[PDB]
């Protein structure tokens, strides 16, 4: 049960930019372990016994630290680097991990691509009838979407999820799912999907009419 | 070398059985063989590890719970979770190292939970370049897998998280080609749900 805090939860960095994030446990820890995870895939040890690099690990990579305060740096950032990094006590039972800093790549700005999708027929069928937009390869990560229905703003049945950064062009997706009933669906002839973001100061709408 | 195999959902109060199937090497031989899972949210907690020399250290807090025996003949070793919770969900990873070096396997999804399985629903999603869509609706538990044609499709694939309302998920996933290849040939999302056994594929028609 011993506490690692890592710090800053999140960061950002462009290629070529020197890193550093640190671990600070609530007691003290004789060493520590360092994990990079990238999304999709399991944790791997980058870092061991503080300031040890496994083979295979590249040396822009170096870990230092003591007590209570350790830290992970990259001398300078490559766009592989971005993955979320654990550090890790194995002085105590329980080997307690810290919560992560997770390493995100800067790129250029793009507006997202924004596709809206109408109930399918076998979807209908079921009494039910739900309407998808997509806003895809978009960066910054920071976005907004609004569902609107004959004009007015409807905000019931939306489910939102998020993808991670992309790993060959670092940008982000989202998708928003309304579900109405088929009745509900029926009763209104205009779909709208109105995306904000900062690449744009109107947002981006894509519609269809029923 | 290690593959996590196991059930997908378990209710709460079971025990909780996994297996890790270790190939190309000898759990016998050498390095700590551990199992170690990341709860939705990230957080990672290491449960234990059995020894090659058929030796154990397990997490002091999991200690009366926990159990990991290994089949030397067989080459795997396993986990067993007693009186599990809906606190126990998580991604559960088998893993060997020897503090110089670390293997990892691709981790198996565990959902402890008494809601009900039930199947997918597939919907394509259908409007020079084209996106198109699949939604996977109203099933339960995670996981599903989807893959485009097969795969051939990978990149301009979006498959987004899918989203826990109710005690049902609901998935989607994009996939972006040339108006060169569509609808002049088709597009199909292969939809599998292996908890209920459910495979679907659906073609996208405009
Ligand atoms: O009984 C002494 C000590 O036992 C621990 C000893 C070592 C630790 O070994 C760690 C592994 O190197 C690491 O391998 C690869 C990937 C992920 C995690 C895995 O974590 C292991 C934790 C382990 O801690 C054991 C128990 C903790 C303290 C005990 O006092």
């Amino acid at each position: 049960e011993l506490v690692m805090t890592q710090t800053p939860a999140i960061m950002s960095a462009s290629p070529g930019e020197k890193v550093t994030m640190t671990c600070s446990a609530s007691s003290s820890v004789s060493s520590v372990h360092w994990y990079q995870q990238k999304s999709g895939t399991s944790p791997k040890r980058w870092i061991y016994d503080t300031s040890k690099l496994p083979s295979g690990v590249p040396g822009r990579f170096s870990g230092s630290g003591s007590g209570t305060s350790y830290s992970l740096t990259i001398s300078s950032m490559e766009a592989e680097d971005a993955a979320t990094y654990y550090c890790q006590q194995w002085s105590s039972n329980p080997p307690t991990f810290g919560a992560g800093t997770k390493l995100e790549v800067k790129r250029a700005d793009a507006a997202p691509t924004v596709s809206i999708f109408p109930p399918s027929s076998e979807q209908l069928t079921s009494g039910g009838a739900s309407v998808v937009c997509f806003l895809n390869n978009f960066y910054p990560k920071d976005i907004n979407v609004k569902w609107k229905i004959d004009g007015s703003e409807r905000q019931n049945g939306v489910l939102n999820s998020w993808t991670d950064q992309d790993s060959k062009d670092s940008t982000y997706s989202m998708s928003s799912t309304l579900t109405l009933t088929k009745d509900e669906y029926e009763r209104h002839n205009s779909y709208t999907c109105e995306a904000t973001h900062k690449t744009s100061t109107s947002p981006i709408v894509k519609s269809f009419n029923r | 070398q290690l593959l996590e195999s196991g059930p997908d959902l378990v209710k709460p109060s079971q025990s909780l059985s996994l297996t890790c199937t270790v190939t190309g090497y000898s759990i016998t031989s050498g390095y700590n063989w551990h199992w170690i899972r990341q709860f939705p949210g990230n957080k990672l907690e290491w449960m234990g590890y059995i020894h090659y020399r058929g030796t154990t250290n397990y997490n002091t807090s999991l200690k009366s719970r926990i159990s990991i025996t290994r089949d030397s003949s067989k080459n795997q070793f396993f986990l067993q979770l007693n009186s599990v919770t809906t606190e126990d969900t998580a991604t559960y990873y088998c893993a060997c190292d020897d503090f110089y070096s670390d293997y990892w396997g691709q981790g198996t999804i565990v959902t402890v939970s008494s809601a009900k399985t039930t199947p997918p629903s597939v919907y394509p999603l259908a409007p020079s370049m084209v996106t198109l869509g699949c939604l996977v609706k109203g099933y339960f538990p995670e996981p599903v897998t989807v893959t485009w044609n097969s795969g051939s499709l990978s990149s301009g694939v979006h498959t987004f998280p899918a989203v826990l309302q109710s005690d049902l998920y609901t998935l989607s996933s994009s996939v972006t080609v040339p108006s060169s290849t569509w609808p002049s040939e088709t597009v199909t999302c292969n939809v599998a749900h292996p908890a209920s056994s459910t495979k679907v594929d659906k073609k996208i028609v405009p």
